[PDB]
RNA sequence: CCCCGAGAGGGGGUUUUUUUUUUUUUUUUUU
């Protein structure tokens, strides 16, 4: 983990946490996330773009870029790039996150890769690129709700020539000044907390720490998708958990993530 | 119930009695029987500001306050810190300035007191008594020449730190004082360290005993029996404190007890965290200040 | 949004998108809004006040003169406002002496006419530039000038609101002149334009139709001439097709040349292969000059002189290439496209068979030009009788697919033939020869 | 050979500036304050550059320490999405940014008092969200503000401004496509001084226009000293009044 | 690995600057006197300032250019440094600071300011090219690397002389040495680097707000003077007086007409060298064929 | 190209080819690495994919970052011959891994110390004339066998199943678990999932415990 | 020079490993 805590602290911190009636160090509830800010299109040379701010100071900023490529040859047509502020790129929790966001958004999984073809050969590859400024815990909840954001207010290209390169065979002409709207369902993750045999949204820093284990589940067209990943949140406190809490978040999840996803698909 | 707050805003990136102010550069003053102190650096007769803040005089004293900066060490003060390092004979404890602070073995209480003798055995087993992460009071006894501070826990008031939790503010919000532990109502304690390092715990009876074993001094165990009440007091005042902090008002005892019981009229802690209830807050404890005049 | 600045400048943004090779590109530049920007006419008395220095501390010369060209009322003294097609089309009317004396070009006029055509665009800086006490040309900032800036109204296509922006110039002009009695007179073809004026809801505007405003003026007649205008050729292709063609190695792009011992075959040179491509016939040829840069596709082998699929295509290239080294049958095309033009100022002279001295009106009549590998073109006039013997200067408006000729207006007077005078000039500008006199800023 | 009227004979430019006129230059400082030390949102043009002062503290590492003074690192983060075309590969072991990185150091190491804070560690991170044209002196102009908010003591400010010379005449505050059209000039100017702490020349410049250049620069660099002056003291005093 | 030097070496030397005295008894403006040194091969040339030595090595093979650029040839320059100049160079140091400034300097001067015509380095368009490249090697330092490697680079590249190549279709025809005279490099403008050193005799007080200017610049410093000084600045000049690249990457804030003044006595430096060397490659030009005459008539 | 290797010249093309419920079996060995203190062989055949991978266990061994009261685990996959997979991928299931084994690895028996746990994905067919899943649970066969192998102390034997891109890994009898990994797959097939995984990893428990014993 | 006892006691002044290179729009001379 991140945040250094004594065995005092440690002690406190779980036996408020694992008690029947689970006690929060901010008094949330086990379904209450803490208030954040999220700016959209202030990055006019992208597509897209948006800029997430938690209470603890934690932030992530997602551009969105396109590209004209051949679907023949480029399988994949949407692209995560991620780059922690203080690590290498090729850290382990980098490269984790990339690999795991890679397939949260795969082309044919979690989302409508129809919305990027413009032609029978050519179509739209995205390239979203993460950058986190700041972070106390596990980002990967933080980028989710960003590059959601960015999906929604990007706008592309729109296409002028004919859409038949195989007889035809036109080259890609676009319009001088017209941009379509990309019209797309970007998937959510959310990272959920094991204290006992309590399960927290949104953990935070200190409540991480003293965690005997963590789920990250993601969230697509109403229902919960995979990637489904259990994660360890810190790695000094890290048990093994009965099946039932597995299915109590999954369950937990199902019910408060369109809660989220309403806040988030404000108008 | 609503299950989050987001707060959105489209393109941009971001929202967007008189007192002297000086920037690095400018010319504060050309009398050259001035001493020049801290903020500032001179050429000849000519002074000028090496920071940006307020242009303070002291008898012949001209110095610039800086707004803004890390805690500074002065001689005394009580401050909470956590301990970083541990070598040779020594304790080097995180409070949040430039450099860590030491705290070396000869000047901690020793298990068994004044009684047992002084041992060989104990430099070796320091960590025992102490370890990485491990949270304590400490006054800061002395001050090297860089400015790092000497701290020192010589007294049955410093020590090892349990039965509670952390949160931090900027030292700039909290005061030197007469005495920086305060006994609140909820059977709660406060350690309101110099350098914006805060400890909340459960009250003990150490601290009834403040305005009204010896062994156990350094044990990392929790009060086996704390109840909820004074768990969730412990959430309901923390909150109050961020909220205190993010007004950028210095915290007061009593600023502090005011708002506990101002906060109840909020049913659910948790509701201590949104900023709303906060910026609200602070205004109800300021106009009451501006009252008492 | 829009940020106002300390200097009264004001700053907003200009987003556009440039296809390159098959590419999607958001270009975005920012785009201030100033209230400097001078009238730059003798009349006017409150622009020298707010007027600044250039880099090399000069202030820019009021050129546009006090007393402008009159005309019939309620004309009166007037300047002349252009747009964007009436200099495409007729900008060698634009450059005779005996017309256009006092004219302002919109700086998006400029714009567009620098991005449709880069030859016209010079000539008419030049014009800008060149500026004496016979013609003056200016150019007003209008898209820099707050007070004539508009932008983008929501679902308006860019056209139009060109077009407004070109009438908010001529509003402010108007509006700025009227304490000098000088009108504005907004010369387009464009019908979009009067329909914004027949409600006249915000304010007043002349504007007349570049033939409707020649007929205005007082030497109409000896500038009407100069007003730029089953049998059918196939359709040139769309842009983004010859673009995929020559990179998909379908089309082939070189220069044609045409004979004047046979003017229905062609030749191409191109690189991809060794011999040059013949064009024969008179469709495939289709509308294209000795010299221009044509843009051909190759003819089924069934067409060949002594296919679908692009694939095919690229095999029948292939079969083009075995076909020049057996040297036993020649490969045929066909030109689908017209890269650059080798057009330019034509001399030549009317034929006497198609016009008739019997009459008055207008009527059609052909000119022989001087090259003769080049076919004759159709000339609209009035003045067939006072052209008949002389040196004329015509230039090519357009070569339609459902027209057996191209079509052209007359330029200028030359002069008569076998003359000293008409034949040296004639001569001279022949062969590309600048014989005009050096300009002042020259000596 | 440029078809745009990079300077038009009415003395406009392609965005509407004139020569002498710098681009909306709006500054930002206590940005990150849950991040940083001190902070800075620089808005110069397009150009949109975060900066974190963090510091001084305690090196992670006891073996690169000094007992004299400071120890002050920079780290310039051009982001893939900084300009129009999203660059494939990374920037960040680029020899273009590594010498980036030390000329800013080597600037500010005779600027910032080191000397009063030894055995620390100044670390300034700097992310690039937008590029256009005169990125460097954004750079600096960047820095500086980040430093200040810090409460970490300098001698004086450090305004940064780049001058492009397109034949005869000369631009101030140059974009990209003024750069890509001519060469520029970088200057960094100390305080309200003549002294240059930077002096950057990368493409061709006359030996007889080098001079009349560099005296443009500075008089603009000037200008910005005054706006990041007058946007410090604006947010001192409303912090003043507030606090006081 | 450090090198210590003490408060009265420091003292001295910068008091010695006060009285208008360098350890090596030059001057101020003085520039070391430059030894350039042919080798038997084409592209071998060593410099010489004073003690400072270095020798770079100019080789070229086939090889397919970018994608980007189809006409263009390839073209680097390398400089890695060694302990062999001194302990103080960690080997394979690619990345410090002063690395990576002279690095950057002397690829602005060469490189980027197209000093090598490398559209003459392409045969056949999009397909096969010459690559060359430019080796520098630090021998032995005592100051002045940057001057003394764009000098040695210059010298190189104008010296070198690439093998005659006749291409037909695929095929290319490596003509040796021997059969067929080598074809030398294009040269579009030849470029010198000046580099001068800053010293501040007060305090920085008396530079940043000080009325009258009192900061001390020398050219060409040693070592020791290297090591001391509070500022640098690396101009590059032609003999077609313009600047081809300027950079003073931070240090001693220093004057404006100070620097164009620095300016300025460079480009009277820049002239010497660079008629200097064209002088050496002819009578090394003149040597060769002598001995081509002395070898054939014996023959 | 790289001054550290010989890749050959650059102008070189690689070769490429043209065009003219089911049981499992698996073979384990323990202890054949002199080189290191743990190491095992598992090898599987089933259908059309065959995968050969080998384990290895450094420690525990000294480390200088920092004091710890426990042991600290990393565990690092490699690409072994043919097959090749993204690093990425190849990262995240190292981390999915380190999440299982700090869960089971008594790390309170080793306090400053350092147990790196390499994996080499040697020989992994592809015979079918995200692939990574169905290797996860021989992963973390590999690893229990070279822990044990090696005396590292384990809480139980930790082994795993897959079922439809659901990997699950087990302990105490299949009752709790100790890792949950799905990917693709379909909706509502969780309970199909746990039984499937189960069945396998008690399989995979029985062969593990039998080669740590009899072998 | 620094901290703790009232008088030549005592305690401190801060050392060592990890991961490759590109880079922006019909000859000749005078006429
Ligand atoms: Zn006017």
């Amino acid at each position: 983990g991140h945040m250094s805590l004594s065995v005092a602290e440690k002690s406190y911190l779980y036996d408020s946490l694992a008690s029947t009636p689970s006690i929060r160090p901010d008094g949330r509830l086990p379904h209450q996330f803490r208030p954040i800010e999220i700016f959209t299109d202030f990055l006019p040379s992208s597509n897209g773009s948006s800029r997430i701010i938690a209470s603890d100071g934690s932030e992530c900023i997602v551009s969105i870029k396109s590209k004209v490529v051949d679907h023949h040859v480029e399988n994949e047509l949407l692209q995560v790039d991620v780059d922690i502020a203080g690590q290498r790129d090729d850290a382990l929790v980098v490269e984790t996150i990339t690999s795991l966001l890679n397939k949260v958004l795969k082309s044919g999984s979690g989302v409508d890769s129809s919305k990027l073809q413009l032609t029978k050969k050519y179509s739209f590859k995205i390239f979203v690129d993460v950058l986190v400024i700041s972070s106390h815990s596990h980002p990967i909840s933080l980028i989710s709700f960003a590059i959601y954001s960015a999906l929604n207010s990007t706008y592309l290209p729109k296409l002028i020539s004919a859409f038949d390169d195989l007889e035809v065979e036109e080259l890609p002409t676009f319009h001088d000044y017209d941009m379509v709207k990309l019209d797309i369902n970007p998937p959510l993750v959310f990272i959920l907390a094991v204290v006992g045999n309590n399960m927290l949204l949104d953990p935070a820093a200190n409540e991480s720490e003293v965690a005997n284990n963590g789920l990250i589940i993601s969230w697509s067209n109403g229902k919960i998708t995979s990637p489904i990943r259990s994660v360890a949140l810190n790695d000094s406190n890290v048990k093994s958990f009965k099946p039932h809490l597995l299915k109590q978040g999954l369950a937990m999840v199902e019910k408060y993530a369109p809660d989220v996803v309403r806040s988030l698909e404000n108008l | 119930s609503e299950v989050i707050t987001i707060t959105k805003r489209n393109g941009a990136f971001q929202n967007s009695s008189d007192s002297q102010i000086v920037t690095p550069g400018e010319l504060v003053t050309d009398d050259p029987i001035w001493m020049r102190g801290h903020g500032t650096y001179f050429l000849d007769n000519m002074t000028y500001s090496s920071v940006a803040g307020t242009v303070s005089r002291v008898n012949r004293l001209l110095s610039v306050i800086p707004l803004k900066g890390r805690y500074a060490p002065e001689t005394g003060d009580h401050v909470v810190g956590r301990i970083a390092e541990v070598g040779n004979k020594r304790w080097k404890v995180d409070i949040g300035g430039k450099q860590h602070a030491v705290l070396m073995l000869g000047s901690v209480n020793l298990p068994g007191g004044i009684l047992r003798r002084k041992s060989e055995s104990d430099e070796l087993q320091m960590r025992s008594f102490l370890k990485e992460g491990d949270l304590l009071n400490a006054e800061v006894q002395s001050l090297f020449q860089d400015g790092s501070a000497s701290l020192h826990t010589r007294s049955l008031k410093y020590g090892k730190l349990r039965n509670g939790m952390f949160c931090q503010v900027p030292s700039s919000l909290i005061v030197r004082a007469k005495n920086h532990t305060h006994n609140l109502p909820g059977n709660i304690t406060v350690v309101l360290g110099v350098n914006g390092y805060i400890w909340l715990r459960k009250t003990s009876q150490m601290d009834l005993a403040r305005d009204t074993s010896s062994w156990q001094i350094y044990s990392d165990e929790n009060d086996p029996s704390i109840s909820n009440n004074i768990r969730q007091a412990i959430c309901r005042y923390a909150n109050v404190i961020k909220a205190l902090a993010f007004c950028e008002i210095g915290i007061t005892q009593q600023r502090i007890v005011s708002a506990y019981e101002a906060s109840m009229v909020y049913s659910n802690v948790g509701e201590l965290i949104e900023k709303n209830v906060m910026e609200s807050i602070g205004s109800d404890i300021l106009t009451a200040e501006k009252m008492r005049g | 949004r829009r940020k106002r600045l300390a200097d009264g400048l004001s700053v907003t943004q200009k987003v556009f998108v440039r296809s390159r090779n098959g590419g999607a590109t958001k270009i975005v530049r920012e785009h201030y809004l100033r209230s400097d920007i001078p009238c730059l006419s003798r009349s006017c008395t409150k622009c020298p006040q707010i007027v600044v220095p250039d880099a090399q501390n000069e202030l820019p010369k009021f050129i546009l003169s006090d007393s402008p060209l009159e005309l019939s009322a309620p004309i009166g003294k007037h300047y002349v406002v252009l747009d964007t097609n009436v200099v495409l089309q007729a900008i060698d009317l634009l450059e005779n002496p005996n017309c256009f004396f006092d004219v302002i070009v919109p700086q998006i006029v400029l714009d567009e006419v620098r991005n449709k055509s880069y030859p016209v665009y010079t000539r008419l800086r030049t014009l800008c530039r060149d500026s004496d006490d016979h013609k003056r040309f200016i150019v007003f900032h209008n898209e820099f000038s707050e007070h004539t800036f508009v932008e983008r109204l929501p679902n308006e296509t860019i056209n139009d609101r060109n077009n407004r922006a070109i009438r908010k110039t001529c509003q402010w002009y108007s509006e700025h002149l009227k304490p000098y009695d000088i009108n504005v007179v907004l010369v387009t073809n464009d019908r979009l334009n009067r329909e914004a004026a027949t409600k006249e809801v915000e304010s007043n505007i002349i504007t007349k139709s570049l033939v409707q405003y020649i007929e205005l003026l007082p030497n109409a007649d000896d500038i009407r001439d100069s007003i730029p205008q089953d049998f059918t050729f196939p359709e040139y292709y769309s842009t983004a097709r010859v673009m995929g063609g020559l990179k998909n190695g379908v089309l082939y792009q070189g220069n044609i040349q045409i004979s004047e011992y046979n003017f229905l075959e062609g030749s191409v040179s191109l690189p991809r292969f060794s011999k040059p491509v013949l064009i024969v016939g008179q469709k495939n040829l289709n509308r294209a000059f000795n010299g221009d840069q044509v843009i051909v596709e190759l003819l089924p082998q069934s067409e060949w002189k002594a296919v679908i699929s692009d694939k095919q295509r690229r095999l029948l290239a292939k079969d083009a290439m075995i076909a020049q080294r057996s040297k036993k049958i020649q490969p045929t095309a066909k030109v689908v496209y017209i890269q650059r033009r080798s057009w330019r100022q034509y001399v030549g002279q009317l034929a006497p068979s198609s016009v008739d001295p019997q009459s008055s009106s207008t009527q059609n009549v052909f000119v022989i030009l001087m090259d003769k590998c080049l076919p004759k073109v159709r000339i609209r006039t009035r003045r067939a009788a006072e052209l008949l013997d002389k040196r004329i200067v015509i230039s090519i408006d357009s070569w339609p697919t459902t027209h057996k000729y191209p079509l052209g207006h007359f330029v200028r007077d030359l002069g008569t033939i076998e003359s000293a005078q008409a034949e040296t000039e004639a001569l001279l500008l022949e062969h590309d020869v600048e014989y005009r006199p050096f300009s002042k800023k020259v000596l | 050979m440029s078809r745009l009227e990079i300077y038009s004979p009415e003395g406009l430019r392609l965005d509407g500036r004139r020569w002498n006129e710098l681009r909306r230059f709006e500054s930002s400082i206590n940005t990150h304050p849950h991040a940083a030390d001190g902070s800075s949102y620089m808005e110069q043009g397009n150009n949109k550059i975060i900066t974190l002062v963090k510091g001084p503290k305690e090196p992670r590492l006891k073996s690169q320490m000094d007992t004299s003074k400071a120890l002050l690192n920079v780290s310039v983060n051009i982001t893939k999405f900084s300009k129009f075309e999203r660059s494939k590969s990374s920037h960040k072991n680029e020899r273009r940014v590594l010498e980036i990185q030390t000329s800013l150091v080597r600037m500010f190491e005779k600027n910032v008092m080191l000397n009063i804070y030894p055995r620390t560690v100044i670390d300034i991170e700097i992310h690039v969200l937008e590029q256009d044209g005169g990125i460097m002196g954004s750079l600096i102009n960047g820095i500086t503000l980040a430093l200040i908010d810090a409460g970490i003591s300098m001698f004086d400010y450090i305004s940064g401004i780049s001058v492009g010379l397109y034949d005869t005449t000369p631009l101030l505050d140059t974009n990209s496509l003024e750069e890509n059209a001519m060469s520029t000039v970088t200057l960094g100017v100390v305080g309200k001084s003549e002294k240059l702490s930077l002096l950057l020349v990368e493409d061709k410049i006359p030996l007889d226009r080098l001079e009349n250049v560099l005296a443009i620069g500075i008089a603009g660099a000037h200008r910005v000293r005054d706006l990041m002056d007058e946007e410090l003291r604006k947010h001192a005093q409303k912090r003043v009044s507030n606090a006081s | 690995k450090d090198i210590e030097i003490s408060a009265s070496e420091s003292k001295f030397i910068l008091e010695a600057l006060r009285q208008n005295y360098r350890l090596d008894g030059r001057s101020f403006d003085q520039f070391r006197d430059v030894e350039i040194t042919f080798g038997k091969e084409f592209g071998d040339v060593s410099v010489k300032m004073g003690n400072t030595k270095v020798h770079c090595r100019i080789s070229c093979q086939i090889a397919q250019p970018y994608e980007d650029r189809p006409f263009e040839g390839l073209f680097v320059i390398s400089t890695e440094i060694s302990p062999m100049a001194g302990s103080q160079f960690e080997n394979g140091n690619i990345t410090g600071e002063d690395e990576v400034l002279c690095s950057r300097i002397i690829e602005k001067s060469v490189r980027r300011s197209g000093a090598l015509d490398v559209e003459g380095l392409c045969i056949v368009a999009g397909s096969k090219c010459w690559a060359v490249r430019a080796d520098v090697h630090f021998l032995d330092c005592d100051g002045g690397f940057i001057d003394a490697s764009c000098i040695a680079v210059m010298a190189g590249l104008m010296h070198f002389k690439k093998p005659d190549i006749t291409v037909h279709g695929e095929q290319i025809i490596v003509h040796p040495v021997n059969e067929r005279e080598p074809v030398p490099l294009g040269i579009l403008h030849i470029p010198i680097c000046v580099t001068f050193s800053f010293f501040n005799p007060q305090d920085t007080e008396e530079n940043i707000k000080g009325e009258t200017n009192s900061e001390i610049s020398i050219i060409d410093a040693t070592l020791k003077e290297e090591l001391l000084r509070d500022g640098v600045l690396t101009v590059t000049l032609n003999k077609n007086r313009e600047v081809v690249q300027v950079s003073k990457a931070g240090g001693l804030p220093m004057d404006a007409l100070t620097l164009m003044k620095c300016c300025h006595e460079a480009y009277s430096i820049i002239e010497k060298i660079t008629d200097q060397i064209l002088q050496l490659l002819k009578e090394d030009s003149e040597k060769r064929n002598k001995y081509a005459a002395m070898l054939t008539s014996e023959n | 190209q790289d001054r550290r290797r010989l890749l050959g010249p650059a102008a070189a093309k690689p070769m490429a080819f043209s065009n003219t419920e089911s049981e499992q079996e698996l073979s384990l060995h323990t202890g054949f690495i002199e080189n290191c203190n743990g190491s095992a062989l598992v090898e599987a055949r089933s259908l059309g994919h065959q995968t050969s991978l080998i384990s290895a266990v450094y420690g525990p061994r000294s480390i200088r970052g920092s004091f710890t009261s426990q042991g600290t685990i990393s565990i690092q996959l490699k690409n072994g011959l043919l097959e090749k997979y993204n690093t990425n991928e190849l990262k995240e299931v190292s981390s999915f891994l380190m999440g299982i084994f700090n869960s089971v690895v008594n790390l309170s028996r080793y306090p400053k110390s350092g147990i790196d746990i390499f994996v080499y994905l040697t020989y992994d067919k592809d015979l079918t004339n995200s692939q990574i899943s169905s290797l996860i649970p021989h992963c973390i066969t590999s690893i229990t066998l070279a822990l044990a192998d090696a005396g590292i102390e384990l809480v139980d034997m930790a082994g795993a199943g897959e079922a439809n891109g659901t990997v699950v890994s087990f302990i105490k009898n299949g009752e709790e678990i100790v890792g949950f990994w799905k990917d693709d797959g379909d909706d509502e097939d969780l309970l199909e999932c746990l039984d499937r995984c189960k069945e396998q990893y008690n399989r995979y428990r029985d062969l593990m415990i039998s080669c740590l014993m009899n072998q």
